[PDB]
């Protein structure tokens, strides 16, 4: 993978992501569209 | 003998048939050489940059 190129990690962990979604998923769950 | 590069030497594991020279992956890296006085497999690795 080391030949003359470089490749750079993401910004955002999968962990945050993930948590963006559950955050998403739970207020859609209780609030409904209100949350927007 | 003969073959030049550049890198840092380390030990691999890998194991030769007792008559290839040196091993390779793809595009012409070279990932595995043995010297002829141990005849032991060897390794490079690329020197680190960025
Ligand atoms: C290079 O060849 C010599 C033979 O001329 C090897 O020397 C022998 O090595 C074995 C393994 O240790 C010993 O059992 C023998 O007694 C050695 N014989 C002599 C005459 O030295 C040598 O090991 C080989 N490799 C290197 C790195 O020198």
């Amino acid at each position: 993978k080391f030949n003359g190129l470089t490749v750079l990690p993401p910004l955002l962990t999968d962990e945050m992501i993930a948590q963006y979604t559950s955050a998403l998923l739970a207020g859609t769950i209780t609030s409904g569209w209100t949350f927007g | 003998n003969g073959l030049t590069g550049t890198g840092v030497l380390t030990e691999s594991n890998k194991k030769f048939l007792p008559f290839q020279q040196f091993g390779r992956d793809i595009a012409d890296t070279t990932d595995a050489v043995r010297d002829p006085q141990t005849l032991e497999i060897l390794d490079i690795t690329p020197c680190s940059f960025g």
